[PDB]
């Protein structure tokens, strides 16, 4: 559960392994305070959402194309929490016609 | 108002459950904030602690007791 | 059956304008059948995320 | 009964746009 | 009051201590913040709203069952505060 | 305690529609804790947090 | 960036060219901190908020006038960070309605 | 020089009809640190701490 | 002057009781000596609430 | 006198039932409680607050006194030794119970 998280911080950032220290503390704590879900076993307001995002982002040919990919994953009975993936994909949605803020060296800010 | 009567219950019932849901929501946050509080407490408390009673204490303490009492002995 | 279902995320991912790489939804199979609420494990990737823009 | 299904459905829509919105 | 917190927490984490006393600390901190109840002694609402997420779960078998329990405790009449518990059983739904 | 225990079976039934697990034993101490006049929104708090820890850490 | 924060201070204070360390200490953890707003980049969106804002004051000459004033703002200069400015404006707005209280016996309790 | 202060002048005019209230030296910084990155909610969050404090203080 | 803040009170305290209300006269009259002192509603509100709700468990 | 320090320590007091400097412990968690900000829902329009008084009055099933409350109202703006009565009626209006 631990090394999960380690990997996760390590691999992504790249190894200070005291670099990506921020990341492993906000990781265990993050998770271990508990909450009671919300979006959860519900997947048709999920898959609804998603193509409402495609719609917004002038890509109606992709909703029809990714319908046809969920399905797929139904069939191979594995990854328990579904959702889960596609509630982390639409929150970092995007549309193609803007960029979201990138700066570095913002500890000085 | 007959057509009035089926909506205004379908409208009141499901501001309803958004009223429901995110009442627990806050209920969640305001928890793990107190957890978080009694946790972090808990943690600067031992790490502080360590130090404080640092070996360097322990030490000219434990020197401190033993000296005394064998100098009355000699007395 | 971790890698199999890794492509069809990855072929989702691409459709969003979404960047996430081949490793990280690999580990949230791993993540999700030891049980992660769908919050959680969203919001460990978007802030880490931010976190190697502004590292770089 | 259709046109009451009519505004059910347009308040699910005004809801669900609220609830991403409440959980960001 | 103090004691039957005590008890509570050592029977949740299963039964006889073994370092709980961090826990029982924390639910006096948890009780000590002082949390404000949204409806007082309105106990057939707090019905109504197990009935409308049963439905929401799609449990609706659950939420018909359910009306015969609360009958239930209305026909003995225990003095405890009936919306109390049932609260209690709304924030788990 | 007989009484106590009456009314514990039925709040042990309706624990299990919702599909909690809950032992008996705190099924009775929660009836004290409201005949005391205990905030029933701490009691669930207390609830709520110390069961979910039991079950992950297992 | 360290410079503009500290210069940022000392100008709203009126004064205090390193007595106001305390007040840039809290200011550096603020923004220091991140955040997700609630409409992110699309200069559309903004200007429509703006809007509605200046005829809920009752101002509606105003309305009409800052549209123009926003087309020539653009013409004026492009950038990515436009909204982020139009934005940064719009919660920083101050209402006409009601004293803003006492801070002459307000700052003693 | 000629392309920054042509903005600027036209960001005054918004500013004192949508009443940010604002002073032009301060307003300068707020656009700088935009353009370098930064979010907007904090940064409208610090302006209103130091505003607060400075009322206070005078009186 | 002493007939018209009575006047003043008079009116604010028929207005407590028809919401009810556990302040007495007395403290009543403090509360608002801080309403003309500044202090933004909501502050108020709960500073009571939180006293009120620890009195009971102390008694 | 009635510096605010003063009146804050009067207040709590008689509400908690115990002496003046018993009641300190109290007394210093409430300074910073005043002294965080929070800001009403209701921020503009005199007769917004109002409204909201008077809607409370017909929810309690005592229209009657939502009535006499309007009366009130206008004995309270014709004495003018208060300027800031929107406070005080909002304030009262939260502390309403049954």
């Amino acid at each position: 559960p631990n090394v999960l998280l380690q990997n996760l911080c390590c691999r992504i950032l790249g190894k200070g392994e005291a670099d990506v220290a921020q990341q492993f503390q906000y990781a265990v704590r993050v998770i271990g305070s508990n909450f009671a879900p919300t979006v959860e076993r519900d997947e048709f307001l999920v898959t609804e959402k998603i193509k409402k995002e495609f719609v917004r982002q002038r890509r109606e040919a992709d909703g029809a194309l990714f319908s046809e990919l969920h399905r797929k994953l139904q069939s191979q009975g594995v990854l328990k929490n579904r959702w889960s993936i596609l509630y982390l994909l639409l929150s970092l949605s995007e549309d193609p016609r803007k960029q979201p803020n990138k700066t570095s060296s913002f500890a000085a800010l | 108002a007959i057509q009035i009567n089926f909506i205004k219950n379908m409208i009141e019932e499901t501001l309803d459950d958004f009223r429901e849901a995110c009442h627990r929501d806050i209920v969640n946050l305001q928890v793990e904030m107190i957890k978080q509080f009694h946790i972090q407490s808990s943690e600067i408390q031992m790490l502080l602690e360590r130090y404080s009673l640092n070996e360097s204490l322990v030490s000219e303490i434990e020197k401190l007791r033993e000296e005394n009492k064998r100098l009355r002995a000699n007395f | 059956a971790v890698r199999e279902t890794m492509d069809v995320l990855l072929e989702i991912s691409r459709l969003l304008n979404t960047g996430l790489d081949m490793e990280t939804l690999s580990i949230c199979v791993r993540l999700c059948e030891q049980g992660i609420n769908p919050e959680a494990l969203s919001s460990v990737i978007k802030e880490l995320r931010r976190a190697s823009d502004t590292l770089k």
